[PDB]
């Protein structure tokens, strides 16, 4: 059961992105950007030629970047101009799905940097160092589906989830998680000087009854006491989708200990995925290995629960820990027209119909649902 | 004539503005004084002290690209306010490493290192140029090289990672750590044409040009048109175009190798030495294989279309679109020649001077005319060993009357004008050599700096005045032209006057002047190696050699110099006739024979040859009885008429081929 109150726009404005910046909702739409907070929907127009606003990251001010008519360009929050004139790798050249995260002041994104569009995963210039980019064909043309930053004890690391499409005898999709060192310095050489030197990846695995799911929809890493737990949502070309959970501690341990797939010899002293003390640069042997064989000979198996299967075609999902109990969540996952909630404790799924073209669910303290009608806020 | 001999063949050479001449020979890189006398300093890149080439490099066919270990060597930032100049040197060793260093005492610490900057394949091409780019005008370095060569042995793996596999041009930054290349600061490649060989890189009108040509390092044959890739002079590669250069005029299959390049700066004219595949060393070496072609930089700048022919573009596929436009050289200037190896163009007194280096140790300069028409080249200097001139000539920066000719393993500093042979005005002024002018105070044809010691500038009469403007006697007699002093004394024989005054004599304070149909078949022609002094007797064998009155032989060596037209000496048997060839310059002239009337019958090539210098005598001593076949090793022995043994003379036989004979 769910009662949602609707703060709608004046018109049905095609949603293009939704972000949470310090419990303030930033809904990038065509034309303006909407700002939800305290049930207050402040719309701010920027331009309207094409200008699909897609990015609303926060570095120092929450700058907001869009694509004004095939030219990507940023702004300050209130339509003002960006001092640093950011905007190349911050917004796509055309309306697309993006993945752009911002740590302290360090923007990482998969957004296309040029017009042609070779897919790469980049960290842009800032406190971490100069720009970086993954070698080609590493990131699939579909893009990076999830990205989040997590401590590795002492060094920040960036994790990204994507779905590769291998094609040898038949096309097989494979879900991957990939780790990189947030403060990587680049490779050793001059050509490989702006390339990640700590990029590694493992296959995930979400099997239930011999049906293995392989297409990532969306991810979210909740931070708990002993470690953080990663919730992935897989879709399938069949009529099903499946939420799995993985223990980031198990993943980190696997990254640090497992062996590189296809590489049989002894791994060098600064082990490939390992972060390095500030200013250090990966040697050449380690880098040659880490670029040739960048996949561990392993497979991350999910936690025991909650694995569950919902409909096919879910688009978003967000978690909200129940205030009464603890480590028991309500996972609100959203389809084009129908809300669904799932309680990790009772393992029952509730549903609800809503006559709108939903786009996302965000959760700050109460699930707010971003649909083309406008925003809604939910109370059961 | 100061020479500096290295031990291994020169790999590169640059000349700093005020810090001497850097020469990268083997594993070691030396710096010398502009007089090429003392190695002021020296760096060892591979191993200390021992700077022998780690591996052996085969000096290949003169048309084929050479090989070395010092890919990049270029000074920059020199002549700054207080900042001492820098020298950027990139070697094959260490995966094609490149270090910035202070331009000066070589044994100082390299400021910034960097790996995979230059091609680490000793026979791979590399050409770089620094420039100003960025929001703060840093010094960037655009490097075009042959990074990936399909010759990797499992022992050592040069070829960079699979991401940087098809990289041709990269815009390194000389400030970032290890000379970092941006993501977009690199220009990819199309993998179909084999490899590319880049010859040069220069800036012109806000852009960088890379003259290259496709090439098969395995085969050894060009696989396409010599082209020029034009890139925007920025921080990220902005491919602005590519244009092929069509210098195959005067040769059947065309000239598809680019042997050397040079941008005539003040004229906005590129000048390139093209050649066709000359078999194996010299087997298809024709009278027209090499050709100096001049292109207007404006035409290349305008005709270069961004087509994905050799380089990947973001808007097409490899060779799935237009073909690059073929730019035509300045027609009135192309100089055909049997063996050309290097070019260097400059402008002095508003006249283009193109020094050229031939594959037989000649440095000969041409002076372009009014409509950039080439004159017949004067031979400036000749290397006694006929070693092929290294493909880069560097002008002395501190004395603009010298140039540093590199050849094999020897560098030397030679003047740019052999004006001591001119003894009069006209000889000094009709030759139209811009560097040379008449000098009254000395009364000699000399450079400017060698005779502007008298402050009255008109003492050193140059060519811009005109050849007629030297002093002469005019009839009521007077002096005409441009004299240095305004006071003289005339004396005729016997009226005398003084000064601008009035046998005839005009004496000055520093100098003086005084004055009182059937067929016609050609079997062959012999010999085919005539020495430079000509040959009195060249036998042409054929048929029906008596059914004709006026039979002529026309030799043409250089598409600019005139033709040697001669009549038959004494018409022998209707199968044989005999000619007499005069002196000429070392060349490989084409020989047509035109009978009483008609087209020329091209009998075949005929090469003048340098005089035979005598290297060594194998036994060097034999018993007074003699009879031991003394062996003499030398060069150009095949052209020897015969031998003399002077002590009384003794005629003795000879059994010889090109290089040696007993
Ligand atoms: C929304 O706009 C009103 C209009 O002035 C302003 O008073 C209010 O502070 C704004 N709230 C946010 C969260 O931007
Ligand atoms: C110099 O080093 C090369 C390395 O290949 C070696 O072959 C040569 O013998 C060395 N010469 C001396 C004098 O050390
Ligand atoms: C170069 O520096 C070294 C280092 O001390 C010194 O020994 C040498 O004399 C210097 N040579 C020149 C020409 O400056
Ligand atoms: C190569 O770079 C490293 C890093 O600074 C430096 O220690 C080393 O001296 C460099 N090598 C040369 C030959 O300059
Ligand atoms: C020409 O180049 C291609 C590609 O590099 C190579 O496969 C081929 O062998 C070369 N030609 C010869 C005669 O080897
Ligand atoms: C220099 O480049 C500009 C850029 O378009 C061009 O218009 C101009 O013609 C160039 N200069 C010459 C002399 O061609
Ligand atoms: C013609 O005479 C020359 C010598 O003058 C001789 O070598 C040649 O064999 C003769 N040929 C014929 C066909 O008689
Ligand atoms: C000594 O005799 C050998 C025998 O062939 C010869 O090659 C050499 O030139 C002679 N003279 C020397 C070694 O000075
Ligand atoms: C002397 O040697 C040369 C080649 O070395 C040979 O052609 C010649 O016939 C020899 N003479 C005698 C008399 O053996």
């Amino acid at each position: 059961e769910l009662e949602i109150e609707w703060h709608k726009f004046e018109t049905s404005e095609e949603i293009i992105s939704t972000y949470l910046i310090d419990d303030v909702l930033y809904t990038g739409v065509n034309g303006a950007v909407y700002t939800f907070s305290n049930n207050e929907l402040n719309k701010t127009g920027l331009t309207n030629n094409n200008n699909y606003i897609t990015t609303s990251i926060k570095v120092e001010d929450t700058l907001v970047c869009g694509t004004n008519n095939g030219n990507p360009k940023c702004w300050k929050i209130d339509g003002s101009e960006d001092p640093k004139y950011r905007g190349r790798g911050y917004a796509p050249y055309q309306n697309s799905k993006v993945t752009i995260i911002s740590h302290n002041e360090c923007v990482l994104s998969d957004i296309n940097i040029s017009k042609e569009g070779i897919k790469r995963w980049r960290r842009f210039d800032g406190p971490c160092g100069y720009d970086l980019y993954t070698a080609d064909n590493v990131i699939p043309k579909d893009g990076v589906r999830g990205a989040f930053v997590d401590k590795d004890g002492t060094y920040d690391k960036v994790y990204i989830l994507f779905t590769d499409t291998i094609d040898t005898k038949r096309i097989v999709k494979i879900p991957y998680i990939a780790q990189m060192c947030l403060n990587d310095e680049g490779g050793p050489s001059s050509l490989s000087s702006h390339r990640w030197s700590t990029f590694l990846k493992v296959e995930l695995e979400c099997d239930i009854d011999g049906r293995s799911y392989r297409q990532i929809i969306h991810s979210k890493a909740i931070k708990t006491d002993n470690d953080t737990i990663l919730y992935v949502f897989f879709d399938s070309p069949y009529s099903k989708s499946a939420l799995c959970t993985y223990s980031m501690n198990a993943i980190k341990h696997s990254f640090s200990t497992s062996k590189l797939g296809g590489y049989t010899k002894q791994l060098p002293s600064p082990a490939p995925g390992i972060c390095l003390p500030a200013g250090k640069v990966v040697p050449h042997t380690t880098f040659d290995i880490i670029e040739q064989y960048n996949e561990l000979d392993d497979i991350i198996k999910p936690l025991s629960q909650p694995i569950f299967e919902g409909p096919s075609g879910v688009k978003w999902f967000d978690i909200k820990e129940k205030e009464n109990e603890h480590r028991e969540y309500r996972i609100y996952f959203i389809k084009e027209n129908t809300i669904y909630s799932f309680d990790t404790k009772s393992k029952q799924t509730r549903s609800a119909q809503v006559d709108a073209r939903l786009f996302s669910v965000m959760v700050t303290s109460k699930p707010l649902f971003i649909a083309d009608i406008g925003i809604g806020v939910g109370i059961p | 004539e100061p020479v500096w001999r290295s031990e291994q063949a020169i790999g590169a050479i640059a000349a700093s503005q005020e810090d001497g001449v850097f020469v990268a020979s083997g594993s070691c890189l030396d710096q010398l004084d502009y007089s090429l006398e003392h190695s002021l300093s020296r760096l060892y890149r591979d191993q200390a002290g021992n700077c022998t080439e780690p591996v052996s490099l085969a000096p290949p066919a003169r048309p084929r690209p050479g090989s070395s270990f010092s890919k990049l060597l270029l000074p920059y930032r020199e002549g700054a306010a207080g900042l001492g100049g820098l020298l950027l040197t990139g070697w094959t060793f260490d995966r094609g490493a490149c270090e910035v260093r202070p331009l000066g005492n070589l044994s100082r610490n390299s400021l910034r290192n960097g790996t995979e900057v230059v091609s680490c394949h000793p026979q791979g091409s590399t050409a770089g140029v620094v420039y100003r780019a960025g929001r703060n005008n840093r010094w960037y370095l655009a490097v075009a090289a042959t990074y990936v060569l399909p010759e990797p042995e499992t022992a050592s793996r040069c070829n960079p990672a699979a991401s940087d596999h098809d990289t041709a041009i990269a815009l390194k930054d000389t400030e970032g750590r290890s000379l970092a290349t941006q993501e977009l600061g690199r220009l990819k490649l199309c993998e179909g044409a084999g490899s590319l060989h880049f010859v040069d890189a220069f800036l012109w009108n806000g852009s960088i040009y890379f003259p290259y040509y496709p090439y098969n390092y395995t085969s050894g044959a060009a696989t396409g048109w010599p082209s020029m890739a034009r890139i925007a002079q920025s921080t990220e590669v902005l491919f602005q175009g590519q244009a092929s250069l069509d210098c195959g005029h005067g040769h059947p299959d065309g000239r598809r190798l680019l042997l050397s390049s040079s941008l005539v700066e003040a004229l906005d004219v590129w000048a390139g030495v093209f050649s066709a595949a000359a078999g194996e060393g010299q087997e298809r070496r024709s009278p027209t294989t090499t050709a100096l072609c001049l292109f207007r930089m404006s035409e290349i700048q305008a005709r270069a279309k961004r087509v994905s022919w050799d380089f990947k573009t973001a808007e097409s596929h490899c060779k799935e679109g237009d073909q690059p436009e073929r730019v035509q050289p300045i027609a009135s200037s192309t100089l055909i020649h049997s063996d050309l190896t290097s070019v260097y163009g400059t402008v002095v007194m508003n006249r283009t001077v193109l020094f050229l280096g031939t594959g037989d140790g000649q440095l000969l300069k041409v002076i372009l005319g009014e409509n950039l028409t080439s004159n017949c080249p004067e031979v400036i200097y000749e290397i006694k060993e006929e070693t092929p001139v290294f493909y880069k000539l560097v002008p002395d920066p501190v004395k603009n009357i010298y140039i540093y000719l590199t050849a094999g393993k020897e560098v030397r500093r030679i003047r740019v004008a052999n004006c001591n042979k001119h003894k009069s005005c006209s000889e000094c002024l009709t030759a139209t050599d811009p560097h040379c002018g008449w000098c009254h105070s000395l009364q000699r044809c000399t450079f400017q700096g060698d005779c502007v010691h008298s402050e009255n500038l008109e003492n050193w009469l140059d060519i811009s005045s005109g050849a007629k403007k030297c002093p002469k006697i005019q009839i009521t007699v007077t002096m005409v032209g441009s004299f240095s002093p305004r006071h003289s004394k005339c004396m005729v024989k016997e009226l005398c006057q003084n000064k601008c005054t009035c046998n005839v004599m005009f004496s000055f304070g520093s100098w003086n002047l005084s004055d009182r149909l059937q067929v016609f078949y050609i079997k062959s022609i012999e010999p085919q190696k005539v020495s430079t002094l000509g040959k009195s007797n060249v036998i042409v064998t054929g048929a029906n050699f008596t059914r004709a009155s006026n039979i002529t032989m026309i030799l043409k060596g250089t598409s600019t110099c005139d033709k040697d037209v001669i009549q038959v000496s004494h018409v022998l048997n209707d199968t044989h006739m005999k000619f007499s060839l005069p002196s000429s310059r070392k060349e490989m002239k084409d020989v047509c024979i035109q009978f009483d009337g008609g087209n020329c019958s091209s009998v075949g090539s005929l090469s003048y040859i340098a005089l035979p210098h005598c290297s060594l005598i194998f036994p060097a001593t034999t018993w007074i009885s003699g009879g031991q076949n003394i062996t003499m090793m030398g060069r150009n022995f095949d052209v020897i008429d015969n031998l003399i043994i002077s002590h009384g003379n003794i005629n003795v036989s000879e059994y010889c081929v090109a290089t040696y004979c007993g």
